[PDB]
RNA sequence: AUGGUAGGAUAGUGGCCUACCAUGGUUUCAACGGGUAACGGAGAGGGAGCCUGAGAAACGGCUACCACAUCCAAGGAAGGCAGCAGGCAAUUACCCAAUCCUAAUUCAGGGAGGUAGUAUAAAUAACGAUACAGGGCCCAUUCGGGUCUUGUAAUUGGAAUGAGUACAAUGUAAAUACCUUAACGAGGAACAAUUGGAGGGCAAGUCUGGUGCCAG
RNA sequence: AUACAGUGAAACUGCGAAGCUCAUUAAAUCAGUUAUCGUUUAUUUGAUAGUUACAUGGUAUAACUGUGGUAA
């Protein structure tokens, strides 16, 4: 009900599974998106001859679903977790120019997708009545239809949760901001303006998941020593005295 | 996967919500590998932070170089010989390749003083100078991070004998590196500081060893919401108010409408703050009410035009708020001067009646007859005359700074207030526009560079009375003690920096460097009579010039990099060639600092004298080990002095002064003939000779100068 | 412009150009000019200029000018992409073997070149045996007339082989494809081609109008 | 291999670098043929120069060693 764009993963050597049609039938009934076939695990077949006639009965009936000569893209294997670089570049091109039709139900209703998730509930409450407390929550996300309107205590669902009403509403700056809008603030795409932002999945090497971070990675005595040292040097201070002048007392204080 | 510390991500979300800067330290070869990490939660922990970053190096760059085509065909070619993947690109390279990253030199920190950034990172840890960290920790917002790489080796292994033992410090084999030593000590009393190593592990030493969580959520704000909304009908005050970051400046704002609205020319607003604080868009708001007030003739006046750059901008703002429209309500005129660097020097406006604002050279007061309103910024900069001049019958705004760029001591800002008591209006901008109030970095920065210190009257003294001058005794001050950090250390020590500051005309911050590390530079204090923590009198900062620094120097160009230079040498040789001269052994005075409140009943004059029975033999180790500390004074008598032929001062030519040195015995050798363009002075070397020495050559060098002198009464 | 004398330049002839001299040259036997199914010569951002070499006013390089536009610490640097290929979307991968060539050359290379990638003939079936029943078909507006081995919506038997599943060799620069060729491969032969048309008939079913049991 | 002698990065020498897109033009394009006693011509091929020396100089530097500037 959301996905402006699909791409539909059919193994090749196996052909056409339920769990592809029923969200075309899905698709079909809630609004048809832009749909693309993507086909794998074609380096599975050992002859040419049968390559081909499964690609041409594949092609023939995802034409049946979507309409006659839909775009239906052919991956062969997968080396280092990542498919040929040309297939993969060959997509680009056509996601890249790809126009979408309004839909009815899309443009007429307000909606975002949650891209992170955070509990504002005080820790405090959570213990004094209990985990069991209703827990105040914010979600973070790109508004997407109609406008929402500003004022808060808006009539909203979330699926699989229930109706709840917005308690507040504030917007923010973009977390990813498009070339043309950041260097704002026929000429091809600088590689410095490519951007990737993602919250809940790791990015670089740091992955954050509830409060909790995690990252992925003489002398070293010296470091081991240090991580080993107990006492904090503002105490280690407390113990220092020092003598004002050469016979006099030592003043650890002052007053 | 690693769980990295909840230390680190606790301390960094804890200063985004309370607005508050924090202090990462690590240590490690790696060590640039965690920026990219630390740079990440930055923005996860909000969005709203800058996400320019300041970086700071001396020489050279970690592992890169800052350009990008380079990059771009180095990378070609790892991949093209098959080193790398055609796709591979590490999270280091990944956080350069897309962040706003400004690469800048240590010397070149003058230009980022403007500019607003949400993290700094500091390559060197050896190479830091204290105008390299006011400047540079300045720069951060609220919420920033501050970042330095302690990388090198020596640096490592100098944490590790404090940590072992604060007394001990590690010491290589004449620069002794005090102040490096202190930064590392002051680092962990920080209580947002955190040392890190390159696997994210939070070493003990750090301050921010409890640091925890706070829940989640200004009193400021709200003070300041309210007054913009209430004057938002107020024309042309709503506008212009509106600019206001903080409460304060908006009621200096408020406070300057009401000088405009009284029309008054004999009044007199004096705006007194600290750098960052927001004088500049208060007083640009402040010209920009005078336009639509309608003040026609408008004046400006600063040491350059090219300072006032930022205030022409604030005014611009300040227009755009009024519905001013360039090139159809007002035109801007810049210089042709290339000295100025096309530095706007005029704004012409036209409508309702033609308004101008023109900048003038403060030296041009004649033209100030015609003028309803002078802005007078960085008057601490402009010599005391020059300013007496410029107070005409006219309205006049003054901004000067207490402790910003060079700035003036806090006694030479009181002794202009004290001539003012022409109707005086005073305003004062305590609460910053960039971080929350009471940061602790800036509490932190201020302590270890000690420029927030402020002298204090002793009542002790005044039960006592004041003592006589025979009575006290001068003590020499050990600097490895005064520089350990210690509580009554680092209190005795800062009771020398105010009298360091307050007496005399400029202090720069990296004067602090100079009294600690360079070792031919001695303490003396001139401390009450012995009868808690002695309060200085008069503090003698005296430098070993001659021959005797000749080793020291030879060392110095060995390693490669001549240290400092040997000033009244230099001077007498240009002018006469003596080769005597250099090869005699002698000291200058750079610097003799009395109380303000104490002048005139001649500490000065005794502390020299005292001296110079020191160094001419009639009062007739101490090291900290180097990898139970020694006492913090050291007794004339406990310490020999060493064989001196003369004693030299350097200052500018005043008759105050003038008088006080030949009262001393001082004898004037030389004055320059270029006045020192921020006072207006004249330069003057005075020498004094001791007993038991040749005194021949003087004798000459003073026949000499007179016949200088006489001949250039005429000149200049 | 036609020509002579002399000179300048070319690799050289020559108004090709230069100084003087004569007023000439083509043409109603079509000069000159116009149209055309005369695809039946030019440049590499735009003009000007230079440089190399046997051969280029060079798709090479250099100078100034006119515009485009990139990076930057704003002090400078550099580009010819002002391109190419597409749509109103995969032009890729393998080679110098085969025909040829450039070179300090047998051997190096050539996106010259080559290799591969993405309307025409067949099959869905053929041959028997048995059992059980008397109706099957043709003509005719009309009434009726004409003719004889038939129907199965019944049971059953042994043979043949193609698409597929595929071991090989051959083929080739190698490889795909082609040709040839072991084993397996059918009764719902479910190993389950369609498209269009003409008629039916059925309910404790529904509706509408009537001269009941009717009609639509 | 007691001058080096196999192979050989780098550098100095030698040789060769000579599809597309727009416009359009009547024997001024092009085709056939003549002449160069009016010319240049790498290369191929055949001929062709009797008119300190038991071997001269850096009047020479690259590659190379090392010191640096620059955002580049």
């Amino acid at each position: 009900k959301i996905a402006d764009l699909v791409l539909l993963l059919i193994d090749g050597n196996f052909g056409f599974e339920m769990e592809t049609m029923e969200f075309l039938n899905i698709a079909q009934h809630h609004g048809m998106p832009r749909v693309l076939g993507v086909a794998t695990h074609l380096d599975l077949f050992k002859s040419q001859s049968t390559l081909r006639a499964s690609k041409k009965r594949l092609k023939h009936r995802f034409w049946t679903e979507v309409y006659q000569g839909a775009k239906l893209f052919y991956l062969s294997g997968v080396i280092n977790g990542r498919y040929p670089d040309r297939e993969i570049l060959n997509l680009s091109r056509f996601i890249s120019v790809m126009k979408f039709r309004p839909l009815k139900w899309r443009n007429e209703h307000p909606y975002m997708l949650a891209d992170r998730f955070t509990d504002l509930t005080h820790p405090e409450l959570i213990e004094t009545q209990g985990l069991q407390i209703d827990r105040k929550v914010a979600i973070y996300g790109y508004l997407h239809g109609t406008p929402l309107p500003s004022a808060p205590g808006t009539r909203v669902h979330i699926a699989g949760v229930g109706d709840f009403s917005v308690a507040q509403i504030e917007k923010l700056p973009d977390p990813c901001p498009t070339p043309f809008y950041q260097q704002k603030l026929r000429k091809r795409l600088d590689d410095k303006d490519k951007l990737i932002y993602a919250p809940m999945s790791d990015v670089g090497g740091v992955l954050m998941d509830k409060d909790a971070v995690y990252i992925d990675i003489e002398g070293e005595k010296l470091m081991t020593g240090l991580q080993s040292v107990e006492q904090s040097i503002a105490e280690k201070f407390d113990g220092v005295g020092l003598q004002l002048f050469s016979n006099g007392t030592e003043l650890h204080e002052v007053a | 996967k690693k769980a990295i510390d909840s230390r680190i991500p606790s301390l960094i979300r804890n200063g985004v919500q309370t607005k508050q800067r924090s202090i990462f330290v690590i240590v490690g070869d790696r060590a640039r590998n965690q920026l990219p990490n630390l740079h990440y939660l930055m923005m996860s922990a909000d969005l709203k932070m800058n996400k320019s970053v300041l970086w700071a190096y001396k020489k050279k760059l970690l592992g890169f170089t800052s350009h990008r085509k380079k990059r771009e065909n180095k990378i070609k070619k790892e991949i093209k010989r098959g080193t790398r993947e055609v796709n591979e690109m590490d999270p280091f390279e990944s956080f350069i390749s897309n962040q706003n990253i400004r690469y800048v030199y240590y010397k070149e920190s003058e230009k980022i003083l403007g500019n607003t950034y949400g993290m700094c990172i500091l390559q060197d840890f050896e190479a830091l100078t204290p105008n390299l960290l006011a400047r540079t920790i300045e720069t951060v917002e609220g919420g920033g991070i501050v970042v330095i790489l302690l990388k090198s080796m020596s640096s490592l292994k100098q944490l590790y004998t404090m940590t072992m033992d604060v007394h001990a410090r590690y010491r290589t084999e004449d620069v002794v590196a005090r102040f490096n030593e202190r930064f590392i000590l002051s680092l962990g009393s920080n209580p947002n500081c955190l040392v890190v190593d390159d696997e994210l592990n939070v070493l003990p030493l750090s301050g921010a060893k409890n640091v925890k969580p706070l829940p989640p959520k200004p009193p400021k704000q709200l003070e300041l919401q309210e007054l913009k909304e209430s004057l938002e009908d107020v024309q042309p005050a709503g506008s212009l108010v509106s600019l206001s970051k903080t409460v304060n400046q908006a009621h200096a704002i408020l406070s300057f409408i009401d000088a405009i609205s009284e029309k008054t020319l004999n009044f007199t607003v004096a705006l007194t703050a600290g750098r960052g604080r927001g004088k500049s868009a208060a007083l640009g708001i402040s010209i920009a009410a005078a336009v639509s007030h309608g003040y026609s003739n408008i004046f400006v006046t600063s040491p350059s035009p090219e300072n006032l750059k930022t205030l022409f901008e604030f005014i611009f703002k300040g227009f755009d708020a009024l519905g001013y429209q360039e090139h159809i309500d007002y035109d801007i005129i810049q210089s042709t001067n290339p000295d100025f660097n096309k530095a706007i020097v005029r704004v012409d406006i036209k409508r309702d009646h033609r308004q101008t604002i023109q900048y003038i050279v403060p030296q041009d007061h004649q033209v100030l007859g015609q003028a309803e309103l002078v802005v007078i910024d960085e008057a601490a900069a402009i010599p005391l005359p020059i300013v007496k001049n410029l107070l005409g019958p006219y309205l006049v705004f003054m901004a000067s700074t207490i402790n910003g760029y060079e700035g003036t001591g806090r006694s030479l800002s009181l002794k202009l207030i004290q001539q003012l008591r022409r109707q005086l209006r005073e305003i004062s901008l305590d609460e910053p526009i960039r971080y929350a109030p009471g940061d602790p970095i800036e509490k932190w920065l201020n302590k270890l560079l000690c420029l927030d210190v402020t002298l204090i009257k002793n009542p002790r003294f005044a039960t006592r009375g004041t003592p006589h001058p025979s009575q006290c005794n001068l003590f020499v001050v050990n600097r490895d003690t005064l520089f350990s950090y210690h509580p009554v250390s680092e209190n005795f020590l800062e009771k020398m920096m105010a009298l360091y500051v307050s007496s005399h005309y400029k202090n720069s911050p990296n004067d602090l460097q100079l009294m600690s590390d360079a070792p031919a530079h001695k303490l003396f204090v001139l401390l009450p009579p012995i009868d808690r923590i002695p309060d200085p009198l008069c503090v003698i900062q005296i430098a070993l010039e001659g021959e005797i620094s000749k080793e020291s120097v030879r060392n110095s160009l060995s390693r490669g990099q001549r240290a400092g230079g040997d000033l009244i040498p230099w001077l007498i040789s240009q002018q006469f060639q003596d080769e005597e001269f250099a090869s005699l052994s002698g000291a200058r005075i750079v610097r003799i600092a009395t109380n303000p409140e104490y002048a005139s009943m001649g500490y000065g004059s005794r502390a020299i004298e005292l001296l110079r029975d020191y160094f001419e033999g009639k009062f007739t180790d101490y090291s900290i080990k180097r990898v139970t500390l020694p006492p913090l004074l050291l007794k004339l008598s406990e310490q020999p002095p060493h064989y001196l032929h003369y004693l030299g001062v350097s200052y500018g030519l005043t008759q105050s002064l003038h008088k006080f040195w030949k009262n001393n015995s001082f004898v004037p050798v030389y004055l320059r003939q270029t006045a020192n363009d921020l006072t207006g002075e004249h330069t003057c070397v005075m020498l004094n000779v001791l007993e038991g020495r040749e005194s021949n050559w003087l004798v000459e060098f003073a026949k000499d100068f007179r016949k200088r002198f006489l001949s250039l009464l005429s000149y200049d």
